């Protein structure tokens, strides 16, 4: 549904 | 069932110019495919695998050679890029994307895709920075790959499954351009030179084809480079492209018989009007498309930009037979002569 | 000041003197007088070179108007004791002991500019103190007077009787003269 | 002191001297008296030049009251040793060395400012000693003269004759009358 | 000392001197008197900021007592070669040559400070030799003289006979002055 890709 | 010789000379109706890549090419393929029908039924177990690395110029044919081998062999090919590749969780790329690729081709592949081939460029972007996502890193993930393993891949996307598919079996070619890599190979074998009086300068820029230096080039030169040795291990076939040439782009639109000036030859054939194209007007090409430094990639918007006129009024002309280009038109001075 | 310059490599850019850039391609400069500093710099340069590859050739450019004796006598046994083959060119001057590095360098290997010059004249000393040790110091200077000429006729193959004519007083040789008295191989006219 | 400066590259940021940043593009700077350690400063610019590409015009810009002569002769047979063109400009003042560098640039890239100046006289010298020795210092500063009005001739074309009577005495040339001299092609008033 | 200042950018923090961070603004300091090591310093940085914008206003700030004529007319024909107005300011005092650099920026650009001094006279020289010598380099001082005046003219707007008597001998201009000389345009007083 919903993709939380983050990255540092 | 083919054999060398047999798909050397299938390699050389669409590729010229690049004799020892053939070879290396031939038996490389040829020793893979025959590993896949014994299997490992004999005395001999677990067969090694051996892998391909091409090093060469931009636009030298290098996914040519992939791709017409595909056509003929008629396993499935994919055409990968390593720019965008990212080390392991990055905003650009992971690399379980490049498994997918090859069985998207067929999209059901349980005992097919083991056979398939994959080709590689830009590889050496991914060359370890020494002041890393883009450097060395890359680099560490791509090694249990090549050296074999099964990815769980879902089949068409959809099951509640995931379907193993080995790799061992699954042969790369790691394709790509090393710029300056002549420098580095100089110093060490030929000469230390190019910035003193007795020494040679760099005059031979296109006289000469660096081609040759790169024949005697060796995997300690890439550790230099930026690649890992032990990446290099897992890669021993080595192939080397020597140069393009002027007479062979003209030997490349007459000698293949997939040249652009044979389809527009055909083009032609159905609406029963003749076409001509004279060697005068294939040198000035050649040299257009050095001065672009693309190589053959950039020839089509030459022939196009020029034909557009041509093509545009063939229709509406009528009792026109034949076609003449000369080397003036190319330069856009000068239009093509028509014969009634 | 020195101009700072870039090389541009696989690994990354890196930044680096104009003088320390041609080292790195085996190439040493030799400018202005030769004293004890500038000569020790130099050995320590062909020293560094020797370790890193001493199958390759060093290329010395010599612009000087030359300077002490003992310290340029450093550097040319330095040249014959380390393997790689000391190419040497003259650029502007080449005085008397600018001259001496010009000719011991590998026969075949040695060049001079078309307008470069060169000079050579003997040893210049000088004491004060008592007569015995005018006669000491005498004896010293006139012996290395002949080492030089034994040398030099060594490497431009002529007789040592007509070094010692030609070294009394100072005698200039032009480009092409000297590769006639076996001082030099050829001339670098053009980049062929 | 020296300013410096950042050249925007796609790689990242880097901090650079006004100096190196146009040595760059092809840019040497040739200021103040030329002696041996900044005539030998020079050479390693143009030969850094060549190995990076031997296919570009080199841009050399003088502003220099002149010098040593042996030190200006060594930047001479570089420039015509080399493949690329130097061309050169004349900022402020050219001297009599400095014109010599000045004119020696390749013909049809030379160029000199609106109110630029040059000037022109013969070699300077002079001795003490024996009456033999300043016979010899004699002989070899008059080679140089002649062969500096050789060369003079040869690149503005005039014949050796008008040279001599021309450089016997300091003779200053403006800016038109250089080109109408052959020292120069033409004039960068403003950029078109 | 120079005082090192950041320069807070988006990619990151970089340290900057004084010097260098105007002259990433388009800013030039003409500092002490002028010869041709500091001038040709000045030039390399009017070429520089040309080619990062050629449309953009340069300001230069003049705080100089003069010196080397040759030194200071490669940096007006640089200012008349180039594109961009080169905006001028007086700070402390500008002599002759200052003055002329001053008058010489484009033209409703040119400013002076409230207490600012101006001060113009001959071009100063000498010679020591025979009498040839010396009418030749007479001639040529004349010539000078009469060119810097022609151009003191053009930007000024005064006729050539005016300039001539007032550069006869030393003359001292305040900032209100300057103006209705045609020197400058205004006054920055305050910022408004
Ligand atoms: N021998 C050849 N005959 C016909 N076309 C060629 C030949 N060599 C290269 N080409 C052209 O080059 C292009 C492919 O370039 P490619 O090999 O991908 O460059 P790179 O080597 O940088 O990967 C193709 O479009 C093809 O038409």
């Amino acid at each position: 549904x919903x993709x939380x890709r983050x990255x540092x | 069932l083919p054999t060398p010789h047999e798909i050397r000379n299938h390699l050389d109706d669409y590729v010229i110019g690049q004799e020892q890549a053939k070879k290396v090419l031939a038996v490389a393929v040829y020793n893979h495919y025959k590993r896949l029908r014994n299997g490992d039924t004999s005395n001999g177990v677990e067969l090694g695998k051996s892998n391909i690395l091409l090093i060469g110029p931009t636009g030298s044919g290098k996914t040519l050679l992939a791709e017409t081998l595909a056509r003929l062999l008629d396993v499935p090919f994919t055409m990968a890029d390593a720019t965008t590749l990212t080390e392991a969780g990055y905003v650009g790329e992971d690399v379980e994307n490049i498994i997918q690729k090859l069985l998207q081709k067929s999209d059901y592949d349980v005992q097919k895709a083991q056979r398939g081939i994959v080709y590689i460029d830009q590889i050496d972007k991914i060359s370890r920075k020494s002041d890393d996502v883009s450097g060395e890193g890359v680099q560490q993930a791509l090694l249990k790959l090549i050296e074999g393993t099964v990815a769980a891949v879902p089949p068409q996307g959809g099951q509640q499954e995931f379907l193993q598919v080995d790799t061992s079996k699954i042969l790369f070619i790691c394709g790509g351009a090393f710029a300056g890599l002549d420098k580095v190979i100089s110093h060490r074998v030929e000469t230390g030179s190019g910035i003193g009086f007795g020494a040679t300068v760099k005059a031979k820029s296109d006289k000469a084809s660096e081609g040759e230096l790169l024949a005697q080039v060796e995997p300690e030169d890439l550790i230099k480079f930026g690649l890992i040795p032990e990446f290099i291990g897992r890669l021993p076939v080595v192939a080397t492209l020597n140069e393009l040439s002027e007479e062979a782009l003209i030997q490349i639109l007459k000698e293949p018989k997939n040249a652009l000036t044979k389809q527009y030859q055909a083009l032609f054939n159905l609406e029963g009007v003749d076409l001509e194209f004279r060697d005068e007007a294939l040198d000035a090409i050649a040299k257009k498309a050095m001065a672009r430094k693309t190589g053959a990639r950039g020839l089509r918007s030459i022939v196009e930009a020029a034909l557009l006129d041509t093509m545009y009024d063939l229709p509406s002309m009528e009792d026109v037979e034949k076609v003449v280009i000369d080397e003036s038109v190319i330069d856009g001075q000068s239009e093509p002569l028509l014969i009634y | 000041l020195v101009p700072m310059v870039i090389e541009q490599t696989s690994r990354g850019e890196r930044s680096f003197d104009i003088y320390s850039r041609l080292l790195k391609e085996r190439v040493i400069f030799l400018t202005g007088q030769v004293e004890d500093h500038m000569a020790n710099l130099i050995v320590a340069q062909m020293l560094f070179l020797e370790a890193e590859n001493p199958e390759k050739d060093i290329y010395l450019y010599i612009n000087s108007p030359g300077g002490v004796i003992t310290a340029g006598m450093s550097i040319y046994d330095t040249m014959q004791f380390i393997k790689p083959d000391v190419s040497t060119i003259c650029m502007g001057q080449a005085a008397s002991m600018g001259a001496f590095l010009l000719t011991a360098g590998a026969k075949g290997k040695r060049f001079c500019l078309p307008n470069s010059r060169v000079m050579i004249h003997q040893p210049l000393g000088g004491y004060q103190g008592q007569a015995t040790d005018i006669e000491i110091h005498a004896r010293e200077i006139l012996k290395v007077k002949g080492r030089m000429n034994e040398l030099m006729a060594l490497h431009t193959g002529q007789s040592l009787e007509q070094i010692e004519r030609d070294t009394e007083r100072d005698r200039f040789l032009s480009a092409p003269e000297a590769v006639e008295y076996g001082l030099v191989d050829s001339i670098l006219t053009h980049r062929n």
